[PDB]
C-alpha cells in the first residue's frame, strides 16, 4: 500500500483503503487467531485464499 | 683573508627527511590537505548527516538539495 502513496494517491487517501482490508494480527494473550485492519506496510490483498 | 677551514653544522635529519625539505613541502601539504578534504566534501555529498550539518549551510547550493515533498504524499 505505502507504494501507491505519492504516485496515484495521498496518505491518508491510502491508509482508508488499508484499513478497509483485514489481515492476520498477532495471536492474542490466549492464542487465538486475531485479525486487525491492515497498514500502510502491508500488500495489497488478493480476492482468493489459494 | 685566507680560509682554512670550513664552517658548517649537520643540519636536521631523521634519515632520509629533513627539516628543510618538509618546510620546503609544507604548504604543498597544506594544499593536499584542502585537496582531500574537497574529495571528501564529494564523496559524502548524498550523505544526508553532512548534508543537515554542512552542504546545506552553503549560499547557493544549499537549499538546492534539500526536498519539497509535503508529508501527504510521503509514506514514512
Amino acid at each position: 500500500w505505502r507504494t501507491l502513496v505519492g504516485v496515484s494517491h495521498t496518505n491518508e487517501e491510502v491508509r482508508n483503503m488499508a484499513e478497509e482490508f483485514e489481515y492476520d494480527d498477532e495471536p492474542d494473550e490466549q492464542g487465538n487467531p486475531k485479525k486487525r485492519p491492515g497498514k500502510l506496510s502491508d500488500y495489497i490483498p488478493g480476492p482468493y485464499p489459494n | 683573508a685566507y680560509t682554512s677551514h670550513l664552517s658548517s653544522k649537520t643540519g636536521l635529519h631523521f634519515g632520509r627527511l629533513s627539516l628543510r625539505s618538509l618546510t620546503a613541502y609544507a604548504p604543498n601539504l597544506m594544499l593536499w590537505g584542502g585537496a582531500s578534504m574537497l574529495g571528501l566534501f564529494v564523496f559524502t555529498e548524498g550523505w544526508p548527516k553532512f548534508q543537515d550539518t554542512l552542504y546545506k549551510k552553503i549560499p547557493l547550493l544549499g537549499p538546492t538539495l534539500e526536498d519539497h515533498t509535503p508529508p501527504e504524499d510521503k509514506p514514512n
